[PDB]
């Protein structure tokens, strides 16, 4: 079902809410389980939805991985991508979608972050282990949205093979 | 014949796990030859990373031919670098058992109890995988 | 039409329950963890299960046995099979293939006395209570343990919920 | 003069390792690869004099040999990452060969350069 996951999400955000004493360190709590799901997904689908073959540039990757992970994970891609000049290490990702109101959403007075973390979390496991170690927040602006900090090394790295 | 050396190498660095095939003499040699190969898995990683960097090929057939120590990549999405090292060259058994490797490697990550860069024990595995070396290096 | 991909519930659960061998060191109290869990996720199982369909309460027990298999089937979109009955037609066991919960999961050997798939057992207890309806409900056989496919037990041990819906309580 | 010219660089390789296949004058074969690592490495090229140096390592002797593998070792390293440990690895070997032949100074220090990197790449 829809209902059935909704429903063993609700007992994930509560079993955290339990032994988890403060919002923020249960985002990170939720942050955790994320990483747990990329850490493997991504590897499943190097194979099966990816073409077989490994893609390492940056945007490229980006994008394509965000659609077969969404394809895989609920078969809808991510509705926009932002990459800011301002900040070349800013880039958003926004989906209108969010994972948590599978069950409609949280109170919202104490905990202003959610799930979103969480799917946050398992885009930080896929980038960093394509090899895009990067820092990802959720953020309640036009609706579920995201934002990413690459890695300084690979941010270098792939400044320099912008040209081949 | 051949020699066969495989090794499991972590995001971290980390050698998960090699395997051997070889005709059984001289241990000491063969340790010699673990460290070794797992040594110049080093530079050949410092290299093949940049390889990688280059070319997002299924497989980089060739790092680091050391003129008796042979340099086979298969790099996984992952970043799960993976090589062969051996005396002699054999690239149809090395090609898909690399990617048979690959195969029995994702079965046995997507249980949850591993984690990233972890090494498995699962005599599972090491039959699977002493399957594919006789039918892909070994007669 | 469920909108959402196997295994991607089954990392869900995954997550659960790598996260409570690490939380909690031993297998006993995490698997009573994750049946407390479960009891709570019937108490809304249950009524969905009613939403999708005003089942009829109880006239017999294999009419709540049908009912029951055809709720999993429906959430897990998997047909279950009904078998091995009482003499006295009380309790009955129930048959799973292959869970996406259970299933692209294998266990690590130190967890034998770990009963994993438990949150089912949770789920049909909670399930029935707030159904109030008395039952008692283990997996007899799991499919990781060996066995051939997960069999559960279903012990109605006596009722809660009268004729009239007025009720006790 | 600052013309550095890769190309009596790759001719200068020409007659010297490349030239040690056509007779058996490793003196001056020697010679150029010497001055040749010194040239390629105020150049950027410090892996082509790591590789001639190896390729001079095989030869050598003993003592010389090991002072090849060290040379080799900081050349890799000095260009890119390439060679991070396997470098270490192969100067514990030229470490021992010192030890043998190769001086101790030149042992120890090497050994503690191996030691330094292998605590930085642990696994």
């Amino acid at each position: 079902s829809q209902s059935i996951v909704a429903l063993l999400f609700s007992e994930i955000v509560q079993y955290s809410q339990s032994r988890v004493f403060t919002v923020p360190e249960l985002q990170t709590r939720l942050h955790d389980l994320g990483q747990d799901v990329g850490t493997r997904i991504i590897d499943l689908y190097f194979v099966r939805e990816r073409s077989s073959k490994r893609e390492t540039k940056l945007t490229q990757m980006l994008l394509f991985v965000k659609t077969t992970v969404w394809k895989n994970l609920f078969g809808k891609e991510a509705e926009k991508l932002e990459h800011a000049n301002d900040d070349e290490r800013t880039y958003y990702i926004i989906e209108k979608e969010p994972l948590v109101n599978t069950f409609i959403s949280v109170p919202k007075d104490k905990g202003s972050l959610n799930c979103a973390n969480f799917t946050a979390g398992i885009v930080e496991a896929v980038l960093t282990n394509c090899g895009f170690p990067c820092k990802v927040t959720a953020h309640w602006h036009k609706g579920t949205t995201y934002m990413v900090k690459f890695e300084d090394f690979v941010i270098a790295r792939d400044k320099q093979m912008e040209e081949k | 014949m051949s020699t066969y050396y495989f090794v499991i190498v972590g995001q971290n660095d980390n050698p998960i796990y090699e395997k051997e095939f070889s005709t059984v003499n001289k241990e000491l040699r063969k340790e010699d030859h673990r460290h070794l190969t797992q040594f110049i898995a080093h530079a050949a990683l410092d290299l093949v990373d940049e390889h990688k960097w280059k070319t997002a090929n299924m497989q980089l057939k060739s790092i680091d031919r050391f003129n008796q120590w042979f340099v086979s990549a298969f790099i996984t999405a992952s970043q799960i670098r993976f090589i062969i090292v051996h005396d002699n060259k054999n690239d149809e058994g090395i090609k898909n058992f690399f990617n048979e490797m690959y195969d029995t490697y994702i079965k046995n990550s997507m249980n949850a109890f591993y984690r990233i860069n972890t090494p498995i024990k699962s005599p599972m595995f090491e039959k699977k995988s002493e399957i594919f070396g006789r039918k892909y290096l070994l007669s | 039409a469920k909108k959402v991909n196997s295994e991607f519930l089954t990392l869900t659960y995954g997550a659960l329950v790598t996260q409570m061998l690490r939380d909690f060191e031993n297998a006993e109290d995490v698997n009573k963890q994750l049946e407390r869990i479960g009891y709570n996720m019937g108490m809304r199982l249950i009524e969905d299960f009613l939403a999708r369909t005003s089942a009829p309460r109880c006239l017999e027990m294999r009419e709540t046995a049908d009912r029951i298999q055809q709720a999993f089937r429906i959430y897990l979109n998997i047909q279950p099979t009904i078998s091995n009955w009482s003499p006295a037609s009380d309790e009955f066991s129930l048959v799973f293939d292959s869970n996406p919960l259970t299933e692209f999961v294998e266990l690590p050997p130190d967890l034998t006395n770990l009963r994993y798939s438990a949150i089912l057992s949770g789920c049909i207890r909670g399930a029935l209570e707030m159904v109030q309806l008395e039952v008692q409900c283990w997996f007899v056989q799991d499919q990781l343990k060996g066995d051939n496919v997960t069999e559960l037990r279903v012990k109605f041990v006596r009722r809660l919920e009268e004729v009239i819906p007025a009720g006790e309580d | 003069l600052g013309t550095a010219q890769r190309k009596t660089y790759d001719y200068m390789e020409d007659a010297i390792v490349c030239y040690l296949t056509v007779c058996k004058l490793q003196q001056f074969a020697t010679r150029a690869t010497l001055l040749s690592m010194e040239c390629l490495k105020t150049a950027r090229l410090y892996s082509e004099v790591a590789k001639q140096l190896i390729r001079m390592t095989n030869e050598e002797s003993d003592l010389r040999s090991a002072l090849l593998l060290e040379q080799a070792a900081y050349c890799f390293l000095v260009t890119q990452p390439p060679m991070h440990r396997k470098y270490a690895f192969h100067i514990v070997l030229a470490g021992n060969r010192y030890s043998r032949a190769g001086q101790r100074k030149h042992a120890y220090r090497c050994y503690r350069q191996a030691y330094q990197v292998f605590q930085k790449r642990e696994w």
